[PDB]
């Protein structure tokens, strides 16, 4: 396998700018399955309470203390 | 004239908003900056609330219904 060149950190789909400059993982985010939601209003949606917890963890903190 | 009672975050209307600014973009800052300012003043610019707030509302939504109610100027740089 050929070695990575310091041309290879910038340039390809792994090259920083698509990788890491522009896209990049971040904080606060969680992801799940979706279901319909035939009861919910336009400006609602279901969120699983095990996932609205961990998202919100320092907030429950702050307001529990 | 009724459109329905609006639900939480969609309260207030964001036409009757839109009417004390010059773009939604705009909007966006008024309220941010004034929410800062609320959240500031409970921990102690400082001023406010105006409106008599209902408990734990979140300073953001307090900020929303002083532009709802002309109760701040609202200077555009």
């Amino acid at each position: 396998r050929p070695l990575k060149s310091l041309s290879d950190l910038l340039k390809g789909k792994q090259g920083r700018f698509r990788q890491n400059l522009l896209g990049k993982r971040v904080d606060y985010s969680g992801r799940s399955v979706i279901v319909v939601g035939p009861q919910l209003k336009l400006h609602q949606c279901g969120l699983p309470k095990l996932m609205a917890l961990e998202l919100f963890k320092p907030f429950v903190m702050k307001r529990l203390v | 004239s009724a459109y329905d009672t609006p639900l939480g975050i969609t309260n207030p209307p964001i036409d009757e908003l839109l009417s004390r600014a010059s773009s939604k973009y705009a909007l966006v800052i008024y309220a941010a900056k004034r929410a800062r300012q609320i959240n500031d003043y409970y921990n102690q610019e400082y001023v406010g609330p105006l409106v008599e707030p209902g408990l734990q509302e979140k300073p953001l939504s307090i900020a929303l219904r002083e532009i709802h109610g002309d109760l701040l100027e609202h200077t555009e740089g």
